[PDB]
């Protein structure tokens, strides 16, 4: 069943509005609603907290403060604590300080606005520069990795390019907002939430309540969107519902209204990237020195692995004999940043793509040949390594890019564009090619495990359950296919059940694009135990050998006889053979040392490339993507329809990141862009007018579930091509370095058009 | 107060006690969980629902619509898009076949918009779905779906609603309105409700003393006049757009990027003007075309030129008891040209809106109407610029030399949408644009075909 282009497990339910998300669940009439009261100061001690007007607000049942917390007050996914309710001081505009439970969501919000809080303000850190000045940071000092000797290599270099550029953050904008629901359950609780990481929710609620893990169960059936924003920021809502529930004796639901969501939660880390890169006379790179400054917010959250991932990708798609990275994770008084599709990858990768482009303009060379010249070598004495020391034995970029360039009609089109530009004075077209190489697996190694549990009932239908969470990426349909393929039966006989920490325990977040790689293995591991039990049973009965029992297409075959899968199962039942099984998988070959920056942190790399063509208006900066052509490597895809769909969606998400999406804070720390009306994701007409996507179809070298490759995050990096194209268009307006900064909004494109035009 | 309407084929009668509750909440509270809440501010489309009445059917955002408004109408939500026997609508099956959904959460709203478009056979997809955001799919597959379902006979069960109907004040006539407003000067007048509902959903306000103008047929008329067209205050932006396609394409092209189709379907020009926002898109345009506005108080009736209605940021020439009743447009203005500049093209607020109208005496500039929104606390003509322009020749360089006067006409702000420098520079760029366009040159990024 693997390999077929089958619809998402919940297509019909989606399309008829039957699919339920967290806020649609039926709940008892006595359920309370919660809302947080937020700090209005970026940095201050809290001096007075009058909650009386809150308690007196209509419909309000209970009001809570850090001192009401019965046990832990800590939502962080990391060893350093992040309070759920403010403890005597606040650290950003938006930090929750108290909690209201009322008999309605509105009534909660309204009350949450009536407190009288007095603060003692303190100097706030809001800019990287301020942070550096003040030495406000995480990990007590920068992280530095080095291969060979850069300064030596850059001192003796025929060509060289130095530059500095900003990369702004990004808000997830999951259409369904954070949300959770807690139901007292005699002794313990049951939490329903909308999260990519139910085991952590379990862990954090348990600690908040003083309970062993076995008294807290978390179920989660689907999220309307995650993109990394729910790897952890689900912790606050759940903690709050559990605590309210324990205290009021009643079920408690919390959903953030959009504005609150954008003011409380984290975003993709913004970066400042400083680079020096250089090359040979032939064009081979000699070295690259990068410095990364990353804005992380007030608490560490997932900054650590995020910044590690950016370091790990500062090589982009290229072999580089000498390379250095010095990575600052800067603490500031703003929203604590977090995971977002790509998880550091795109920031580090975009750092090297900018550089190499800068280098290319500098030597008057075509960016594409320069890149093509420096890709790691094809596979098949001494294989090249990355700067962290990992052999790169599967780089198909060379072939792939070539193939894309032909299908894309690259060369011809570039000329058509040159001509067209020279004939125009108000508009200018631009086009760029950009490659992608993304490692798969969590860099914190021990998260690379996954479990599953499968059951066959006596009518032959099957219930599959695994640890990943569905957020739209088609995970559930893929596991349905893996199971129906491993048991020999039609997918329609397989039903997926809600993710539930009481069925598969100790799971990792669904993330790092490892959802299908690992859960797929676990599902197969379980399905294979089952099949083994059935073959063993058919074989003894029909006197013959297990390996000769065939399961296929709903039929079982043995010794010339043939039967429906159900009849085999009923007989196994009568013969007393267990029809239930767990499955588990731990990714092999991984091992590396963060501090030294050496090892094999990834199992394999995914690759792809895109060519984007855009146009810009030289008077205002207005602009748009005209056409995109992508060729991406999803291994032997498990579902090409679902893969093509991730790729398309991730592309638009990436280009969104580097064009209209922009976060802005005011002088005092307030987020000004906190609503769709001021934070602008790609809208329907922003889609490319011509959008060709195709898959490279080559099995993975590594032993992954049916030799497929993760396809969730990698494709997000293809959006760089659009930024590279915007920059090609600026470069056509003049002879100077346009120095286009990200996000390339119209104001920013206009600024780069002027520098190039030399008008300042 | 009781209202009635058809809900997904069924007759429904409801006791309104809070006239301000949005349609989105009534619904989810009735268990019609299929309509989702994605922003509660008009931007996402996720709450889109389909209404119908004599004018026909359209898709609108349930989060912006309070109950009183749907009296006498037929309402269709996502749960009623399928046929009673369970057959899926051509748009639903197409979405399944073409993978138009991933997480599913914006799927209803898309399906409802799509179904509405299908019902009237509209095919301008980019404009019809602008107001439905999807963060997961890239949009491509949703287009394939719309295309694929367009070759399918419309759903019969959806058109049968046509046969239907055949605290807070709800006037039926402008006279009834005028009378009552005059007695309750302090009332809150609600037309489309697209700016007011944000006072209750986000600012968490509470509005007593309320009146709905959407049921005054006579306030929502387009009348041909001896010397122009008379546009009632209650005319919706969508309708004003449809009218303008002929005599005022430029204004028509502008209104294309006014919010989304869902908001256009209910927002009113009267409301866009009474709101008095310096970033309104209506005003600048109208002023460049030199229209006029008509206020009214009981039986009295003033009548100034639009630009004169705006005194200062947040303050208008409006009298206690007085309300906007219409605006009047000339029969023609081929010189009009409207420019909107924002971070994103569709469904965005203007950093700057530039409206230009220059009349010529062959090569010479006779009259100059130049308006801007978002350059000041108020929409206003650029006097010093206008002035210096008269009598001069209509060539790029003359304009190039007058630009600086703009820095005297305005001193723009900086904020999250744009920096002052950029705003300024953009107002100036609009001026270069105008000459270049009139001189037949390629200037618009949106007209470039791949
Ligand atoms: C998602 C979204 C996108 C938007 N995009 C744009 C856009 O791009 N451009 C733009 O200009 N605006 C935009 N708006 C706001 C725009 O003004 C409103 O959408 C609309 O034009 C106001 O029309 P209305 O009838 O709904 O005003 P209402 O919300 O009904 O309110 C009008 C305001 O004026 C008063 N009022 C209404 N009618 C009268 C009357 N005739 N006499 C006196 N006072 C009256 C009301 O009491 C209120 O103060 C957008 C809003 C949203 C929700
Ligand atoms: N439709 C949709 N696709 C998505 C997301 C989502 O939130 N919605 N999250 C992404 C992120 S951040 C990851 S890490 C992968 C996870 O997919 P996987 O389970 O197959 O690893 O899905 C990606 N694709
Ligand atoms: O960003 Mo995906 O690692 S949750
Ligand atoms: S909830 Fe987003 S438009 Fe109504
Ligand atoms: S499918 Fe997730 S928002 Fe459209
Ligand atoms: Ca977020």
């Amino acid at each position: 069943s693997v390999g077929k282009p089958l619809p998402h497990d919940s297509a019909r339910a989606h399309v008829t509005g039957q699919a339920r998300y967290l806020d649609d669940l039926p709940c008892p009439a006595n359920t309370l609603h919660l809302a947080f009261g937020l700090s209005t100061e970026a940095s201050a001690a809290i001096t007075g907290l009058d909650l009386e007007p809150v308690r007196e607000s209509p419909g309000v049942i209970a009001v809570f403060t850090a001192a009401d917390l019965p046990h832990d007050n800590d939502a962080s996914p990391a060893p350093s604590p992040e309070p759920v309710l403010a403890t005597g001081e606040v650290h950003f505009v938006g930090q929750p300080i108290f909690l209201v439970a009322a008999t309605s969501h509105r009534a909660a919000r309204i009350a949450a606005r009536k407190a009288r809080i007095t603060y003692a303000p303190r100097p706030a850190i809001l800019t990287l520069d301020q942070a550096l000045a003040a030495d406000s940071r995480f990990e007590g000092g920068p992280v530095i990795w080095a291969r060979g000797d850069v300064e030596t290599a850059l001192a003796g270099a025929a060509h060289l390019a130095e530059g500095c550029f900003e990369i702004g953050g990004q808000e997830h904008f999951y259409l369904e907002g954070q949300a959770a629901l807690a139901l007292p359950a005699e002794g313990g609780v049951v939490i329903h939430c909308s999260s990519q990481h139910p085991s952590e929710i379990q862990h954090k609620v348990a600690h908040a309540l003083g309970l062993a893990f076995h008294d807290v169960r978390v179920e989660m059936r689907r999220m309307g969107g995650g993109f990394g924003g729910k790897e952890s920021q689900g912790n606050h809502l759940a903690i709050a519902c559990a605590v309210a529930a324990r205290a009021t004796g009643r079920p408690c639901k919390m959903r953030y209204d959009r504005d609150d969501d954008m003011v409380i939660t984290g975003k993709r880390h913004d970066f400042r990237i400083r680079y020096r890169i250089g090359a040979d006379a032939s064009g081979k790179l000699l070295g690259a020195d990068f410095v990364h400054l990353a804005r992380c917010g007030w608490s560490a959250d997932l900054s650590l692995p995020v910044c590690d991932r950016a370091m790990l990708h500062a090589d982009g798609s290229y072999f580089v004999p000498a390379l250095r990275i010095e990575s600052h994770r800067l603490r500031t008084n703003t929203q604590s940043n977090t995971a977002f599709r790509g998880f550091g990858g795109p920031q580090g990768a975009l750092g090297m793509e900018r550089a190499i482009e800068h280098l290319a303009r500098g030597m008057g060379r075509d960016p594409a040949e320069l890149r093509a010249l420096n890709f790691y070598d094809p596979p098949e004495k001494k294989t090249q390594t990355t700067h962290y020391g990992q052999e790169v034995a599967d780089c198909v970029l060379g072939e792939l890019v070539t193939r894309l360039q032909k299908s894309a009609n690259f060369t011809t089109r570039r000329a058509e564009i040159a001509a067209w530009n020279s004939t125009n004075r108000t508009l200018a077209r631009g086009i760029a090619l950009s490659p992608v190489k993304f490692g798969i697996s969590f860099t914190l190694t021990h998260l690379n495990q996954a479990g599953a549990l499968v059951q066959i009932y006596t009518d032959g239908s099957v219930a599959l359950n695994h640890g990943g969470t569905e957020m739209g990426q088609g995970l559930h349909a893929k596991m349905v296919q893996v199971a129906a393929a491993v048991l020999g039966i039609d997918p329609v006989q397989v039903r997926i059940t809600a993710t539930d920490t009481s069925k598969v325990p100790n799971t990792s977040a669904t993330a790092a694009s490892s959802g299908a790689d690992m859960n797929g293995m676990a599902v197969k591991d379980a399905c294979e135990t089952l099949r083994g039990r059935l073959a063993g049973f058919v074989a003894a009965r029909e006197g013959c050998a297990a390996r000769d029992v065939i399961f296929d297409a709903g039929q079982v075959q043995a010794s010339g006889k043939s039967w429906r899968f159900a009849e085999i199962v009923a007989a196994a039942y009568m013969a007393r053979i267990s029809l239930s099984a767990t499955g588990f998988y731990a990714t092999p070959k991984l091992s590396w040392d963060r501090l030294r920056g050496q090892g094999r942190p990834f199992l394999y790399f995914a690759y792809g490339a895109a060519i984007t063509e855009v146009v810009i208006d030289r008077l205002t900066g207005e602009n748009r993507i005209l056409r995109t052509d992508i060729l991406h490597d999803a291994g032997a895809s498990l579902n090409p329809a679902l893969d093509i769909g991730q790729i398309e969606g991730a592309y638009v998400q990436g280009a969104g990141w580097l064009t209209t999406e922009e976060l802005v804070w005011d002088h005092c720390g307030r987020l000004m862009t906190h609503a769709p009306s001021t934070y602008k994701i790609p809208a329907f007409s922003d889609r490319p007018r011509i959008f060709n996507v195709a898959l490279w179809d080559q099995p993975n070298r590594e032993e992954t579930i049916f030799r497929s490759k993760a396809v969730g995050e990698p494709p997000f990096l293809l959006g760089i091509s659009a930024f590279l194209a915007l920059h090609d268009a600026c470069a056509a307006c003049g002879p100077h370095w346009p120095d286009l900064q990200a996000p390339a909004t119209p104001e920013a494109v206009l600024a780069a058009v002027r520098r190039a035009e030399g008008r300042a | 107060m009781e209202i009635a309407f058809l809900l997904n084929g069924e007759t429904r009668r409801v006791r309104i006690e809070d006239p301000t509750q949005s349609l989105l909440e009534l619904l989810r509270a009735e268990g019609l969980t299929g309509t989702k809440e994605g922003c509660n501010e008009g931007d996402c489309g996720a709450c889109t629902v389909m209404i119908r009445d004599a004018a026909g059917s359209r898709a609108v955002n349930a989060c912006l619509m309070m109950l009183p408004q749907i009296a006498g109408k037929a309402l269709r939500t996502i749960e009623g898009i399928a046929a009673p026997d369970g057959r899926l609508h051509p748009v639903q099956q197409a979405m399944i076949d073409h993978h138009g959904s991933q997480c599913g959460f914006c799927t209803p709203g898309f399906i409802v918009s799509m179904a509405a478009a299908h019902d009237r056979d509209r095919k301008d997809y980019d404009d019809l779905l602008a107001g439905n955001l999807c963060r997961c799919t890239g949009y491509a597959p949703i287009l394939r779906a719309a295309e694929a379902a367009a070759g399918e006979p419309p759903a019969d069960w959806l058109q049968a609603d046509a046969a239907f109907t055949l605290p807070a004040f709800l006037p039926e006539t402008s006279d009834a309105l005028a009378d009552w407003y005059l007695a309750h000067p302090e009332a809150t007048l609600i037309a489309g409700g697209t700016d007011v509902s944000l006072w209750v959903t986000k600012a968490l306000r509470d509005l007593p003393e309320v009146a709905f103008l959407s049921h005054c047929k006579d306030l929502a008329q387009i009348r041909e006049t001896p010397d122009g067209y008379g546009i009632g205050a209650g005319v919706t932006i969508a309708a004003l757009r449809a009218f303008a396609e002929g005599p005022h394409p430029a204004l028509a092209g502008l209104l294309r990027r006014f919010a989304s189709e869902q908001v256009r379907q209910v927002a009113t020009i009267g409301g866009n003007i009474a709101n008095g926002s310096p970033i309104g898109d209506g005003p600048p345009a109208l002023i460049a075309m030199g229209a006029s506005l008509t206020l009214r108080r009981g039986q009295e009736r003033r009548r100034m030129p639009l630009e004169d209605f705006f005194l200062e940021y947040r303050k208008q020439d409006r009298r206690p008891g007085e309300f906007v009743e219409s605006v009047t447009l000339p029969k023609s203005a081929p010189g009009l040209r409207c420019y909107k500049l924002s971070k994103r093209f569709d469904q965005d607020i203007s950093a700057v809106c530039g409206c230009l109208n220059l009349t010529l005496k062959g090569s010479k500039i006779e009259t100059a109407r130049i308006a801007f929104g978002g350059m000041a606390g108020v929409p206003k003509r650029a006097a010093a610029f206008e002035a210096a322009l008269i009598g001069q020749d209509f060539r790029e360089d003359t304009i190039a030399a007058a630009l600086p006067l703009l820095a005297q006409d305005f001193t723009p702000l900086s904020d999250m949408r744009a920096s002052a420098a950029y705003r300024m520079n953009a107002a100036q760029a609009m001026a270069l644009r105008y000459v270049r366009e009139l001189s037949g040159e390629a200037v618009a990024v949106l007209e470039v075909m791949p």
